[PDB]
């Protein structure tokens, strides 16, 4: 039960329950709205202001953050599949509690 | 022949709303539907929320 597998399962559940906000604009709106318990970041993105703003907003809202490696893999996980490639995700809510969610909380 | 409007694509528009301590440069719309997430447009003479068409002249 690796943290990668836990993230994949929780993202799949959130998408199936429509609790996922993909993209930097949607993620920023969800974070500023005092919602969206968790956030996922991709280390592949080459834009420095991107990661700077993502981390600054996440820290200001005081919510968990995860830095995954590949933007394309993150997009394929969040369900943009040819994969567009998501470089920042937000979990507005989880559909149902699961062992993957528990593992993510423990990693937090 | 009348030409159709073409949207001017802006790259990483959200990057222009925040400065990194964080600072929200664009004013937020004070409406029940919009809230803090939605930002108000800063035109040369007015603030204009896109979502609810709320306009505050200078
Ligand atoms: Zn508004």
């Amino acid at each position: 039960m690796d943290v990668n597998t836990a993230l994949q399962e929780v993202l799949k559940t959130a998408l199936i329950h429509d609790g996922l906000a993909r993209g930097i604009r949607e993620a920023a709106k969800a974070l500023d709205k005092r919602q969206a318990h968790l956030c996922v970041l991709a280390s592949n993105c080459d834009e420095p202001m991107y990661v700077k703003l993502v981390e600054a907003l996440c820290a200001e809202h005081q919510i968990n953050l995860i830095k995954v490696d590949d933007n394309k893999k993150l997009g394929e996980w969040v369900g943009l599949c040819k994969v567009v490639g998501c470089s920042c995700v937000v979990v507005k809510d989880y559909g149902k509690e699961s062992q993957a969610k528990d593992v993510i909380e423990e990693y937090f | 022949k009348k030409n159709k409007h073409k949207r001017k694509k802006v790259k990483l528009a959200v990057l222009k709303y925040y400065k990194v301590k964080i600072s929200r440069l664009r004013r937020e719309c004070p409406s029940d539907e919009c809230g803090a997430g939605v930002f108000m447009a800063s035109h040369f003479d007015r603030h204009y929320c896109g979502k609810c068409c709320l306009t505050y002249c200078f």
